[PDB]
């Protein structure tokens, strides 16, 4: 049991349109695939609803979740969600500048013009009210009251439109001052007319049956694999379609990057909010976060639709975890987790944790010469015996496969001890680095865990004891066949 | 990247009674195979003619570096490979079961008899303890 939210509950908690999160219960059940989703701006749901454009790559400025521009993505970035942090408000500013001039022609900015219907719906959702009247220049306004503390508000009564500037004595997270002025928004181009931006829909995953992901392999490129005489050839070539035609993505001009049964699902998705109605475009603009490994984002709670069409949220990070593995990644489902997390995101340094399966095993398994060396590549970086990287080259040679278990056991078991011997009287040179001496020390610990599993698979240094260092060909191999017995 | 430079050159020092990074053809393949490949003696020689035109069998840094320029391209899927083990390994363990490969492959049509599953992971089993580790999963999958 773990504490998800389910149906209505859920439903609420995700941002999503409700006609749209029931319009992609089809999608979830048709293909057998889970649709998971990141937060979506609470603020920016109705104007979604209402058919606003939502935004793609080409503008990385934040939306806002508070005052008359709550929902938009304002060209001052300080007007945004990010508002009060200075570093992210210069780095939404950046955005916002590139987007206007990189993208001439197709993403613009415009006055914010609250009409009669949305300040409703933000005084229902207590974001801001219409204040008293006021007279400037011979032009009438209406305040536009909110607790913040930094600006003050006011609409255009003739044409609707929102100013803003600094409070007396008040100075910007950028250390501005400034009097009455539009606030501008984010906008792109539709049949010559720019129209204002809100916030879209962001998969945080996709998770397709290997049966859904099967038809996405030609009839007959499988079958030249299903039927290779040689097990081995035919194996690596069966991995080979998985990884084709399921696993393997791509960068696109403007969906970043993502697979081809992700853009697939990205049409679909698309294609069923329009059934419903909406007309603004677009709502699921890219591919998922899983992606996004120069800047990755971490998420408490995540808005899950299963293959039956129910609707789930997860609390927290590790409840998404906990989720994803007792029913997607455990559960004959493809899937892949972000290449950036357990490491430092190159873009963010955000160094976010999950859990990976092939680690846990690390303990207990050797390393090849490769993940030897390239482990003396990123160990130089805090700063000649190649008879090891070797003898790892040695334990797992592809020949073992003429031989038996029994017999592959005791070349390994072998092998194995070869390299625990190199690594032995290395550390019995010069320390020489402080820090080295721990990857020996290392080393030799899951060389050891190797070989007595293998030996527990049948029958440590009890019998490291007991065998020939002394001479060096195959007269050393002769004691220890007997020993094993 | 600055590590697969580092990696190359880091190895190109393990081997080489030179010592002025400036090895043999001899050697040119005992570095590319304790590094992680395994070249054909073909490969190992229309290449150490084309780019080594020189003349002498001497392999520097300069060199080294840029063959591996090229070779770790397409190869570099590994990424791919990786997520693909985990695809595999239902459980999570690490290693990937002859269970596991039954689901993985009837999911995808190809119905298999117990006898048959076994025989695939016996094969791409390398040191006998009747599982595959994402070290083996690499090999049968490259080598
Ligand atoms: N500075 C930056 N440089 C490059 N890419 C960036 C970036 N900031 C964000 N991104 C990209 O943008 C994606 C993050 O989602 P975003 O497009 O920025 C808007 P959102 O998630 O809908 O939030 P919002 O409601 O605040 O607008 C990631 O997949 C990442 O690639
Ligand atoms: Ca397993
Ligand atoms: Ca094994
Ligand atoms: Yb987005």
């Amino acid at each position: 049991r773990i504490d998800v939210l389910k149906g209505e509950k859920a439903l609420k908690a995700s941002g999503l349109v409700p006609e749209h999160a029931d319009a992609f219960k089809k999608i979830a059940r048709e293909l057998n695939t889970y649709i998971l989703f990141r937060p979506v701006n609470k603020l920016a749901t109705n104007l979604i609803k209402s058919g606003v454009a939502t935004k793609g790559l080409n503008v990385h400025g934040k939306s806002s979740d508070w005052g008359p521009v709550a929902g938009y993505i304002p060209f001052d970035q300080d007007l945004s969600k990010k508002h009060g942090q200075q570093l992210a408000v210069e780095k939404g500013n950046l955005e916002n500048k590139k987007s206007i001039t990189e993208h001439e022609g197709e993403i613009g900015k415009i006055p914010l013009k609250l009409d009669h219907l949305r300040i409703e719906e933000l005084k229902e959702n207590g974001i801001i009210l219409k204040g008293k009247k006021e007279i400037d220049n011979g032009k009438k306004y209406y305040l536009l009251e909110s607790n913040n503390q930094v600006y003050e508000f006011r609409i255009s009564d003739e044409n609707n439109e929102v100013q803003y500037k600094t409070k007396e004595g008040k100075i910007t997270v950028l250390g501005e001052k400034f009097n009455w002025r539009n606030i501008e928004v984010m906008a792109k181009n539709v049949e010559g007319v720019l129209k204002p931006l809100t916030a879209d829909y962001d998969l945080f995953a996709l998770a397709p049956s290997l049966t859904e992901i099967k038809k996405q392999i030609p009839q007959k490129e499988w079958d030249k694999v299903v039927n290779t005489p040689n097990s081995l050839e035919k194996q690596k070539g069966v991995t080979n379609l998985l990884i084709k035609y399921g696993i393997e993505r791509k960068p696109d001009s403007t969906k970043g990057t993502l697979s081809n049964w992700q853009k697939q699902m990205l049409d679909r998705l698309n294609e069923a909010v329009k059934y419903t109605g909406y007309t603004g475009g677009d709502v699921v603009n890219h591919g998922t976060e899983q992606d996004n490994e120069e800047f990755p984002e971490k998420d408490n709670e995540i808005f899950i639709i299963n293959p039956e069409g129910e609707f789930i949220l997860t609390k927290n990070w590790e409840m998404t975890g906990r989720f994803i593995e007792k029913n997607i990644t455990g559960k004959d489902y493809l899937y892949y987790f972000n290449r950036s997390y357990n490491k430092i995101a190159p873009g963010n340094k955000a160094y976010i944790e999950w859990t990976d399966p092939i680690t846990k095993a690390k303990i207990n398994t050797i390393p090849t010469s490769a993940e030897f060396i390239k482990n003396l590549s990123s160990i130089r970086r805090s700063s000649s015996v190649k008879k090891i990287a070797g003898y790892l080259s040695d334990y797992y040679n592809s020949a073992n496969h003429i031989f038996s278990q029994e017999k592959k056991r005791k070349i390994s078991i072998f092998r194995g001890i070869q390299a625990y011997n190199e690594i032995e009287n290395v550390l019995k040179s010069k320390q020489i680095a402080p820090e080295y001496k721990n990857y020996f020390q290392y080393l030799k610990e899951r060389i050891t865990n190797q070989v007595q599993l293998l030996l527990t698979h049948q029958k440590f240094k009890l019998l490291y004891k007991q065998l020939n260092f002394t001479e060096n060909e195959t007269d050393n191999f002769e004691v220890f066949q007997k020993i094993i017995d | 990247t600055e590590e697969q430079i580092a990696e190359f050159k880091e190895a190109f020092s393990l081997f080489d009674k030179d010592g002025d990074g400036t090895i043999t053809t001899k050697e040119l393949g005992t570095v590319m195979r304790s590094l992680g490949q395994n070249p054909t003696e073909a490969e190992l020689q229309d290449m150490i003619n084309e780019v080594d035109a020189d003349g002498n069998g001497t392999i520097d840094f300069p060199e080294f570096l840029t063959m591996m320029a090229r070779k770790m391209k397409d190869t570099d899927s590994e990424e791919e490979i990786r997520e693909a083990f985990r695809v595999f390994d239902k459980d999570g363990n690490g290693y990937i079961s002859a269970a596991e490969l039954r689901h993985v492959m009837t999911n995808l049509g190809e119905k298999l008899t117990d006898e048959e599953v076994d025989e695939m992971i016996r094969e791409a089993d390398i040191d006998g303890d009747g599982q595959v580790n994402y070290e083996e999963f690499v090999q049968m999958m490259t080598a």
